[PDB]
């Protein structure tokens, strides 16, 4: 649980 | 205005509800792009770039706000774009795989639509080994229309039985002894005190530059100087355990440099990324690799944001890392000192286990 | 002799039911190392363990599951125009192998040829030692075994029987694509050696079916036998069914091998 991981564009 | 900084206006052309192939992060007070998925606007253009970051998307500014605006701005805009921007600081190989995944199920994956599940005994194009961690590929008999790239874990290949083998060290050609852990534990301090407190049992490999001589290291006493073309030549040989461009000059390190220390009577030292373990074990060094790591956080902040990072980064370095033959947890550090001396010296009178292979 | 082994995949014996004994189990994590001292049995070595176990003599059992991977290269292959692949069967011993190998090697007059195997048996007439045999003496014969230039070799009343690697290769030389009917204990060599070979793999049906064709035990006997999932290392498999309908998949099979290419790994290439 790093962070919300990503997100794509 | 807008940051007075090293500025550029790109244009990149982009349709009604298509992905742009690009993956922004949320970190400190700005986005940061962190990867380019192929077969997107994007990667044909072939402008933009990993490292970025980002001013104002079509004259609207971005600094101070998080991802879902972003999200929602760029998935209601068509036609022509413009970015603005401050700069940065292979051939496919068809693959069978062995087992199986499913992204649902993996809370690691560094996003959530680009998960590719596969079973057993499919068969993979495979695009970019770029990012040694996931690799971007395309499973085979739908190329066409995926349309994107997708993301599979970067597993080397691990047997599942291996065939070991009884070794006794020499009098005097001693194995060498090669450190790996995290970026601020303390390796550096531990190499010091071992090269300082006892002067005249190890040494070092001296790298290769293509820098100019300057007038206080003379031949083969602090470098080797050479000219870049056979640099180069020696890098399309394979010559480099590691090798890292900076100021405009080539760094590295050899490996008949380490054979001259090792061919002596001598313990070489050294210090390595993850990265180069692969090239190291296939040639004949016979290495022996140690793994120093930081305890919990608690003890830790005792010690001396950041620590959750740190500690998740030593998470990543183990659970896909299997070769090295002992952990030390970083303590007291005039402890963790007396362990490594202990390690080192245990190895004269004890003999060991290698893989069959280094012997036939 | 004894091997040393190192482990890389954790196994608990609590719940597994091909074990023939259902307590004789040797549970280790992963990175142990093992001490193989049996290993002749297919599946199923006698392992020591290193460490504890030590004191007391183990002699226990371990799954057999040979060496795979995770990750490997393969490679495009067209196939030649004179110098084709063989085909070999495999599958349990009563499903049908003999009747497709006659009629298949029958009903086609000078397409498929078969390889000629060593006899130490007594030297006849009838028999032309260049038609059919090999006939060699028994030292000799028995000297190769140490080179390892053998497929496989079984025992029957004090001789010994087994196929070369070089008749193989003289009769893939010629056209008139070679046969075998092999067993799985054999796969290692001739998948290592540069030979190229295609296998496939014939199953029986369910209970219904076969009860159907011509009391419980044997049936659960061949449906526990099936259960060959310890190979993986052949290409594609098919099913029995009406015997006069299994050639729409095996004469395409064997005929389609000409036209689309295939996938090999990328060792056998260089």
């Amino acid at each position: 649980s790093s962070r919300v991981p990503d997100l794509l564009v | 205005q807008y940051g007075g900084e090293t500025v550029k206006i790109v244009r990149i052309e982009k349709a009604r509800d298509i992905p742009l192939g690009a993956t922004v992060r949320n970190e400190m007070d700005s986005v940061i792009i962190s990867r380019i998925v192929k077969g997107g606007a994007a990667e044909k253009s072939g402008l933009l770039h990993e490292g970025d970051e980002v001013l104002e998307i079509n004259g609207i500014e971005i600094r101070g706000k998080d991802v879902n605006e972003v999200f929602d701005l760029l998935s209601d805009m068509h036609g022509t774009l413009t970015f603005v921007l401050i700069p940065s600081q292979e051939t496919v190989i068809h693959v069978k795989a062995h087992f199986d995944y499913d992204p649902s199920d993996d809370p690691y994956v560094p996003c959530r639509e680009l998960g590719l599940s596969f079973q057993k005994g499919d068969i993979l194009h495979v695009i970019s080994q770029e990012d040694p961690n996931w690799w971007q590929a395309y499973r085979e008999g739908d190329e066409d229309n995926q349309p994107l790239a997708g993301l599979v874990p970067g597993k080397e290949e691990i047997l599942t039985y291996e065939e070991m083998s009884l070794y006794h060290q020499p009098a005097n050609r001693k194995r060498p002894i090669i450190l790996i852990g995290p970026q601020n534990c303390g390796q550096n301090e531990l190499r010091q005190r071992l090269m300082n407190k006892e002067k005249d049992r190890f040494a070092s490999a001296v790298p290769h530059t293509t820098r100019s001589r300057r007038d206080q290291e003379v031949a083969g006493r602090d470098y080797h100087f050479v000219s870049r073309q056979a640099f180069e030549a020696d890098i399309a040989a394979g010559k480099f355990i590691e090798h890292g461009e900076f100021e405009k000059n080539l760094y590295g390190t050899s490996i008949d440099s380490v054979r001259q220390v090792i061919n002596s009577g001598k313990i070489c030292l050294l210090s390595l990324r993850t990265q180069s373990l692969k090239t190291l074990r296939n040639s004949d060094l016979k290495p022996y690799i140690i793994f120093i790591a930081p305890p919990s956080q608690e003890r830790l902040r005792a010690l001396l944001e950041l620590r959750e990072i740190i500690e998740k980064t030593r998470e990543m370095e183990q659970n896909n890392g299997h070769y090295f033959d002992t952990a030390i947890v970083n303590s007291d550090l005039d402890k963790a000192y007396q362990e490594l001396l202990r390690l080192i010296n245990k190895l004269d009178t004890e003999p060991q286990w290698v893989p069959s292979t280094w012997l036939r």
